[PDB]
RNA sequence: ACGUACGACCAUACCCAGUGGAAAGCACGGCAUCCCGUCCGCUCUGCCCUAGUUAAGCCACUGAGGGCCCGGUUAGUAGUUGGGUCGGUGACGACCAGCGAAUCCCGGGUGUUGUACGU
RNA sequence: GUCCUAAGGGGGGCUCAUGGAGAACAGAAAUCUCCAGUAGAACAAAAGGGUAAAAGUCCCCUUGAUUUUGAUUUUCAGUGU
């Protein structure tokens, strides 16, 4: 890294105590349906700021060999993946792939309904501004499984996809859009993804009355093939680093409201 | 309801000495009169943040500017022992300067508009003498 | 549609070039000659590559040029064609409509000879445009000139013959 | 050799459509709309300023996923309702258009049942916040004296909080880092155009007539420009939504649909294309 | 006095906090009413000692503004 | 119309991610009518959004600043995986190990400044770098030289490059040590 | 439906040529005092919107050659594993599956669309 | 063995290598003009999709060469502001 800009790039790509906002790459296979392309376009419109997009055809089957996926993650520093593909057995597939240290942490397949799918342009409403973080609502009994399963992994993928940039404060005008995922415990259950803009009205008390209006896209999914993480890799990924601003509690030592260090005697 | 001012609207230069007095016109906030130590008073259009008129004629620091209650006159009291009256719509001095004070004229006070009699206004000037 | 007034040929610019090939006093004198010939300060052009045969170096000022527009360009072109006696060659004209020529002496242009400056020749190049050439030059909404609005070799030869009353051989 | 071959055409990657049209700087647009100092999930507004040969277009724009939205718009040809009929592209007409857009934005917001979460969660120690927007000059050059800063100055005087510095206003001196507010006032009320009119009337009479023929025809003296622009500012601040009608022909929307469809001629169908191909084949055979 | 910043003769003298002539010290300037451009209150600034305290019995300083 | 949603099982929240979890079952009707299907889905979404809005407006502190009315959010509590490992201290170099063994303290930032006072010129100069003190006398008009030094000096070489030669030798030794440390750390 | 200003998809939109364009709008344009910037008012910037002009830009349509984008076929086939298997000295010859292509061939097409203001 | 108001950073303007056609000396190779030019140049890295009104190249400003604060993280401190 002789160049200063290259040094900045490697320092941005370096591991950190507080990680950067998460980047997703949207890519296609050799054969991919137009409905799948529209679905990936809608997801990219949801996640424009922290996404990159490929435009070529890739001869990648993630459940056979994901070496090219790991290479793409290492090259583009992307760590969420949305892989579109189509086949005779599975006509509309969205493969959600999550990295850890430029290797495959876990994978999941979603099967898009071609009949009930409606894009964002199919709804004549006011759309979400670019870069705005929507709120999330997960509904049903499929996300409360005692054992980690496909629905728990899908909930983790969707939360991580719509995570956005974390912040300690939010404007009250940034609470206008909600993404609702509904899924029931059960032949295969239907996972439904909807987005609603929020209209708020008077109700005669302090809290306001909330009304919703569909914003798009309209998506129905069947959960398919799942690649589970290794337990050691999952433990290393779910390790939590401590900020230097998070102090270490010492016995009989505190800080008062004037900033003085105070010791306790007994 | 008057909402709290929170940011700079306009920073307007033009005076060569520190500003010693400022007062808005009673009609609206569009016109603002300031008297400074550069022997002058100045009228400012606050809508565009621009100067409008420069009133010159005093030879001491203009300690006070005061609008008439109807808004048709501007009185300036200065340290050259004088008081001057100006038309703010044209920037011109009305009649001659008010002479008779022996020392610095420090304060001005117009008579209330409903108390005006004999077809004229009255102006009280408090001085160092 | 060929009689439209916006298709009228005109001189875009005239570029005067002196390539002395050696930096220093000779280049300075050539720049001087360009300065009192045009009326504006000239431009020093550096050599792109190193050629040991020509005795040049990279980033070494070897040439000088002036771009002249308006009626001044027409006046300088008139002076140059008066020097060349209104005779050009078919080999000189380009396929894009521009043309040019070269001279070996400049005192015959009307400049009194000064022994402290000396003898210098130069290349004249005239560019031809129609009204509407702003489309390919403006910053915003820059586009390409249409095929029917371009200038051909036959068109510029005809324009030269009808305007300067010269001959082409 | 020939460089525009099949391999080159296949490997070619087109730019964005507006980049090919030369209308949008996406490098500036990405930093304008997707970058923020804080992450409070707040909406962002931009004052888009554009210029034509005969009009000034000022808009208040938010960026959404499917395309931009216009909160309010103002045009310099609407100054005829407020009395400005000439010089609809000069720096003072830019000031008046910016002021008009600022007044229209404030009137639409009501700052001159459905209600907001700000009003829902407003505290006792809360005050009214100004409307905030960032300037979008597009591909224009940001030099001192440019009319984009006149639109910005007019909007800021109308009451829109636009973050800016004063070193690009006319009359600013870079040597002393001071702004000549006398020159600024002269430009605001159009005194540069009046001074040009007086200088032309002194020196070049026929060029004065050719340049300001409409001013003389409408009897607009150079000494009345300041009063005319001040009265225009007062009328704009009084009635920001005054209706204006132009001299163009007026029809309804469906009447213009019929009028434009009368001159639009349709695309050829498959049967007509096959008939033309067969005719071309027969002509080639014959 | 808030702290001793730089004794010009020796870093050991700076560490010991010796107050001699030419020493840069940090002083509390709350009583001077200094407000920054952003609206914050500047209560700590730098001063230079202009006297000899070992000869005078008092410390005299000039603010570095 | 009410602003409170009653469910058999209460909602759970993670206000850092603005996430509301509804463990109650979504009784999707067994009909092919998309209108009533989306009516039910929109009702469930309305209940979730209403309870989330009430939770945000009631259990977060509110500050009205010039930026607007802001809710202060708690840090997120939902476990999600990282994607780069928690950084570890680098392998301890040869100098670092030697200094830890010998009790050699790191220099202070004032001590390691690239600045020194030249008495003879009465000026402040840099110890190294552009016009550094390590290249002193390479550009001054006069250098005296020793007769033995000029006799032992190879032909072509001058005295005006000796300091640069010494600097390049020290720099080469420095990267030799640095590359050895990097290779050993890579093996570790 | 047409035009303009911001846009979304980012070639069905790109490369080449021809024909036409009511209305208004864009645009070519005219002038260099002031603001501003160049070797050159070429570009940028300022003033005019009067006068000429649809010649070019722009839009629509057509035409080859490319390119590009969709659907079927290829084909559940080559190929890779399970090694489930029936016999077989064992191997092998065959079924049973799980993933899963591409070349070639056929057919269609050469832009949809959001906000605001106008014609 | 010579050269530099250093690199870096921010902003703005421009588009490169090459090919064709033109221009006194100038002739494969000097400079200038136009057209075509997905980068085939340059700069970093080792793409299987790096960068084109730029991450390339020149102008304007800074060059102050390693700022201050911290009850917080880690290590140390017989010289613990």
């Amino acid at each position: 890294p002789r160049n200063a800009r290259s040094k900045r790039a490697l320092e941005k790509r370096a591991p950190k105590i507080v990680e950067n906002p998460k980047t997703c790459l949207f890519l296609r296979g050799t054969t991919c349906s137009q409905i799948t392309q529209d679905a990936m376009n809608d997801l990219y419109a949801m996640r424009q700021v922290h996404a990159k997009r490929f435009h070529k055809k890739n001869a990648i089957h993630p459940f056979e060999d994901a070496t090219s996926l790991c290479f793409f993650s290492e090259k583009n520093d992307c760590s969420l993946m949305v892989f579109g593909s189509s086949n005779k057995k599975r006509p509309h597939t969205l493969t959600f792939v999550r990295m850890f240290d430029y290797k495959v942490l876990d994978m999941l397949e979603f099967y898009l309904d071609p009949d009930t799918y409606r894009s964002i342009s199919q709804f004549k409403t006011s759309k979400i501004p670019i870069g705005m973080r929507p709120m999330m609502v997960f509904a049903g009994t499929a996300f409360e499984s005692p054992v980690p399963n496909a629905f728990t992994m899908a909930k983790s993928m969707l939360i991580d996809f719509f995570r956005g940039e974390p912040s300690d404060k939010i404007d009250v005008e940034g609470l206008r859009f909600v993404v609702v995922v509904t899924a029931d415990e059960p032949q295969k259950p239907i996972l439904r993804l909807r987005v609603y803009g929020i209209r708020t009205k008077r109700s005669g008390t302090r809290l306001p009355r909330v009304e919703v209006e569909e914003h798009g896209p309209r998506m129905d999914f069947r959960l398919g093939r799942m690649r589970e993480p290794d337990p050691a890799m999952l433990k290393e990924a779910m390790k939590k680093a401590k900020t230097p601003q998070e102090e270490r509690t010492k016995k009989n030592i505190s800080m008062d409201l004037l900033g003085d260090k105070i010791g306790r005697i007994h | 309801k008057v909402h709290a001012v929170s940011r700079l609207a306009h920073r307007i230069p033009g005076h060569g000495q520190p500003i010693l007095s400022c007062q808005f016109s009673p009609v609206s906030s569009s016109r603002l009169a300031t008297g400074s130590g550069d022997n002058t008073a100045r009228i400012w259009d606050t809508d565009s943040g621009t100067p409008k008129f420069t009133l010159k004629g005093h030879t001491g620091w203009v300690l006070g500017v005061s609008w008439s209650p109807d808004g048709k006159y501007l009185a300036t009291c200065s340290m050259d022992t004088t008081v001057r009256v100006w038309d703010p719509e044209s920037g011109k001095q009305v009649n001659q300067e008010f002479r008779g004070h022996a020392k610095w004229v420090l304060a001005l006070a117009w008579q209330p508009y409903h108390l005006w009699r004999d077809g004229t206004a009255r102006l009280a000037s408090a001085s160092k003498d | 549609k060929a009689q439209n007034p916006m298709r009228e040929l005109r001189i875009q610019k005239l570029v005067l070039n002196i390539s002395v090939g050696e930096s220093g006093d000779r280049l300075t004198r050539a720049a001087k000659v360009l300065e009192q010939l045009s009326g504006q300060t000239p431009v020093y052009s550096k050599a792109r590559y190193t050629v040991r045969q020509f005795g040049i170096r990279r980033n070494e000022k070897i040439a000088v040029h002036v771009t002249v527009r308006g009626p001044k360009a027409e006046e300088i072109l008139e002076r140059g064609l008066k020097v060349k006696e209104y005779e050009l060659r078919r080999r000189n004209f380009s396929e894009t409509g521009n043309f040019g020529f070269g001279i070996s002496e400049h005192i015959d242009l009307g400049i009194k000879y000064d022994p402290s400056i000396g003898i210098y020749g130069m290349d004249f190049y005239c560019c031809m445009t129609r009204p509407g050439e702003r489309v390919a030059k403006r910053r915003r909404c820059k586009s390409r000139i249409g095929a029917s609005h371009r200038i051909t070799r036959e068109e510029t030869i005809r324009w030269f013959k009808q305007r300067f009353d010269g001959i082409v051989r | 050799k020939l460089v525009k071959n099949s391999a080159y055409y296949s490997r070619f990657q087109t730019k964005f459509k507006r980049r090919r049209q030369g209308k949008t700087d996406y490098y500036a647009r990405k930093r304008l709309i997707t970058q923020a100092k804080n992450k409070y999930n707040a909406p962002k507004y931009r004052l888009v300023v554009r210029f034509t040969n005969r009009d000034i277009i000022t808009q208040m724009v938010t960026s959404e996923i499917n395309g931009d939205k216009i909160f309010a718009a103002a045009y310099s040809h609407e100054l005829r309702a407020y009395g400005i009929n000439h010089g609809l592209t000069n720096w003072a007409a830019a000031y008046a258009t910016g002021l008009l857009l600022a007044r229209r934005v404030l009137a639409k917001l009501g700052l001159d049942g459905e209600y907001t979460l700000t009003e829902a969660a407003e505290t006792e120690d809360g005050e009214r916040r100004p409307f905030k927007a960032i300037l979008d000059v597009g591909l224009a050059r940001t030099s001192t004296g440019a009319r984009v800063f006149g639109v910005m100055k007019g909007a800021s005087d109308g009451g829109i909080f636009i973050p800016h510095s004063e070193n690009r206003f006319p009359g600013y001196d870079i040597e002393t880092e001071e702004l000549d507010t006398e020159v600024l006032k002269k430009y605001i009320y159009g005194g540069h155009v009046a001074e040009y009119m007086e200088t032309l009337a002194d020196d070049d009479e026929e060029r004065y007539k050719s340049q300001f023929v409409k001013y003389i025809e409408d009897d607009v003296e150079a000494d009345s420009l300041e009063e005319l622009y001040a009265e225009a500012h007062k009328q704009i601040r009084a009635d920001p939504f005054r209706k204006y009608v132009s001299d163009a022909p007026k029809k309804s929307k469906e009447e213009w649909k019929a009028e434009s469809l009368k001159y639009k001629k349709a695309k050829l169908s498959r049967e007509e294309r096959k008939a033309r191909v067969e005719a071309k084949i027969k002509q080639l055979l014959a | 006095i808030l702290s001793v910043k730089k004794n010009p003769s020796n870093p050991l003298y700076t560490q010991l906090g010796v107050l001699t002539k030419g020493t840069i010290i940090e002083v509390n300037v709350s009583d001077l009413g200094i407000v920054t451009a952003s609206g914050k209150i500047a209560w700590g600034r730098y001063a230079q000692i202009t006297n000899n305290p070992e000869n005078d019995g008092c410390v005299n300083a000039v603010l570095l503004v | 119309l009410p602003v409170t949603v009653e469910k058999p099982t209460p909602y759970t929240f993670d206000l850092g991610l603005l996430l509301a979890n509804d463990p109650n079952p979504v009784n999707v009707p067994k009909t092919t009518d998309t209108q009533v299907l989306e009516q039910h889905l929109a009702s469930v979404a309305r209940d979730g959004a209403q309870v989330l809005i009430n939770q945000l407006l009631t259990t977060t502190t509110i500050t009205a600043t010039k930026d607007g009315v802001l809710l202060t959010l708690p840090p997120p509590t939902t476990p999600l995986p990282r994607e780069k490992p928690v950084p570890q201290p680098k392998p301890e170099t040869k100098w670092q190990a030697f200094a830890r063994r010998r009790g050699i303290k790191p220099k202070t930032r004032e001590q390691r400044r690239n600045l020194q006072y030249n008495p003879t010129t009465g000026q402040w100069e840099r110890k190294w770098g552009y016009k550094g003190a390590n290249k002193r006398g390479e550009t001054d008009p006069i250098i005296e030289v020793s007769a033995a030094k000029e006799a032992m000096r190879p032909e072509g070489t001058s005295v005006r490059g000796d300091k640069r030669r010494e600097i390049r030798a020290r720099v080469k030794k420095n990267q030799k040590q640095m590359l050895r440390n990097q290779r050993i750390a890579a093996e570790k």
